[PDB]
């Protein structure tokens, strides 16, 4: 139900291709926009005009799992193991607060743990990425 | 035919560790040059369809300060990214680099990455460079650059 | 004109250490593409005489398992081989890589090789990639690929 | 159109450590070839204006002799230099390489560098390769070479 | 005495070039296949049709010797020192069986030594690549 517009004999508007398909032939005065389902190992996740589907990539890394497999409507979704997060190319372990520091924010599989010094009256003194400051 | 050879703009180089888009290059000084392509804050925009050859050379360097850590496991990576126009989508064309241990034992460290490829581009598509540890980048024009030149029509 | 950009086929990757011919690439998905050249189990066959530019990007990667050896001296090498047609003969066009110590001290390791050259090819001649430690290859299309595109006639 | 693929001449390779100009290449054997360009003691002279693509692959290698030093911090670098004709001036087009610790712990060491670029050249301008630790160069034609081929007119 | 066939005015068969030579001009109705000796630092080791000789390569590595020098009929042949074998780029030493293992197959300059555990009644207990299991 979304519209763009090409031209040859006379400029006119016509429907975009829905997700899961790619544009194979523009809309003619006689025909509606021709859309064909994405070939295997490809996808489209919005209304578009591209004449080619988007390749499913990248491959899941070593310590990653496939959360959501590849579909014609969505890309592959990879997630790191528990206790790790994606840093550039590898799933590194979450930071470990040194003696005198305690984690304040947990570590998402997409973000590292945030540490911070304890307030007055606290003395953690522990090398742990899974323990706050103790009174 | 369209071409481009963009050298790193020293003045503008982020000081981080995680991936960042290098958003500043020279296009009209030294070896830096551009023809029938447009540049805008690190995004090289294609004006003319065709099969382009794309390349990128990136150099990292660092000096260990007196009393340095026993180890510094770095990821020195480059990513050449393409952004589609007919559909919002960004994907890696090429990627290179290596892990490195730039500890304090050795005073100085150097390392360069080179990637090259042959890709089909459309007018409107944008090319951009992404790297880790951008603060370690060598600012020389002969060190950190990326370019593109059309080879065939589609 | 003839060209080719072949990305590694993850599904088929030998699990050895010594040299092996990578006998499986994609030719019609993602960035993978081929024109006026033919592919057959890792052998890129030339159909049209001319001076071609050849390139190859190879990425190795590994994760050290809990309780790893103190040292692991590897040879990460790539060889771009040409096989003549008018006479049975195989020879290296290009070669690159480096020695590496991927011990257990560092949890993760990465390294990529890039070779590029300008060679005279004849119809019938075949190009193939050879590498050591193929089990360590990165399966991504932006990581492990090799291509070729004609530049001039003979 | 003009091109060149020059392979290292083993016979003539200086035995030093600091930068040196590699002044001896093959131009008519194996993959070595040259067309509408002239060579003279490592200096590749341009005869025809145009935008050329330039590349260079350099391989270093070494064997540790029984009873070797605990450390050997090397700088393995390559420089692709252009010498202007209308004005006496030499400048680096490209540069690559890395620092390396080729101590005695590992018996053998290997490492290769690859640089590639797109540059505007004029007739009379000369291209030359410079490297450190030339005594460690791999003499193979598939290992140490540099070339150039015209892509567009000016 | 081996034959192939080109064509221009009429297809016909003609002699291939012998080893040590390369084809410079095809056989014409009037002339026999023209073959010229391989230039220096090149060779040919079979009956062929190539118009160019094969380059002698590669260069011998660090711990290698020249078994057979380069000839117009055969390529250079390099061999590793005694106690070594060619692995990718370097002549590495033959594997050394750990305490409790004894070599069973020697190490060729092109292949590494094969080790194997000893049968019942044997206890080598030695780090040697040049000694089997002892009773
Ligand atoms: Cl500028
Ligand atoms: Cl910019
Ligand atoms: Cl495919
Ligand atoms: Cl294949
Ligand atoms: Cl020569
Ligand atoms: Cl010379």
């Amino acid at each position: 139900y979304l519209h763009y517009d090409p031209e040859t004999g006379h400029q006119l508007l016509c429907d975009k291709c829905a997700p899961g398909t790619y544009l194979k032939q523009h809309c003619t005065v006689r025909r509606k926009t021709l859309c064909v389902p994405c070939p295997d190992h490809s996808y489209t996740d919005s209304w578009h005009t591209s004449d080619e589907c988007v390749y499913c990539s990248p491959v899941c890394k070593e310590l990653q799992s496939v959360k959501q497999e590849c579909n014609r409507t969505h890309n592959r979704v990879c997630e790191c193991e528990e206790g790790r997060y994606l840093e550039i190319e590898f799933c590194l372990k979450h930071r470990s607060c040194p003696p005198g520091s305690g984690v304040v924010q947990a570590g998402t599989p997409e973000r590292n743990t945030v540490c911070k010094k304890c307030p007055d009256g606290f003395f953690s003194g522990e090398t742990s990425s899974k323990a706050p400051c103790i009174k | 035919q369209p071409f481009a050879h963009l050298t790193i703009n020293a003045a503008s180089i982020p000081s981080g560790s995680h991936k960042v888009t290098l958003s500043s290059w020279y296009h009209d000084r030294g070896w830096a040059k551009i023809s029938n392509m447009t540049l805008s804050n690190g995004k090289l925009r294609v004006n003319q369809d065709g099969f382009y050859y794309l390349y990128a050379n990136i150099c990292f360097r660092h000096h260990e300060t007196s009393g340095s850590v026993p180890t510094d496991y770095l990821q020195l990576m480059v990513y050449v990214v393409k952004t589609s126009i007919k559909i919002p989508s960004s994907h890696n064309l090429m990627k290179g680099g290596s892990t490195k241990n730039w500890s304090g034992n050795s005073e100085f460290h150097f390392y360069s990455i080179n990637v090259g490829g042959f890709f089909k581009l459309r007018a409107g598509e944008e090319i951009s460079i992404q790297v880790s540890n951008p603060s370690l980048l060598d600012p020389d024009q002969d060190a950190t650059y990326f370019g593109a030149f059309k080879v065939q029509d589609i």
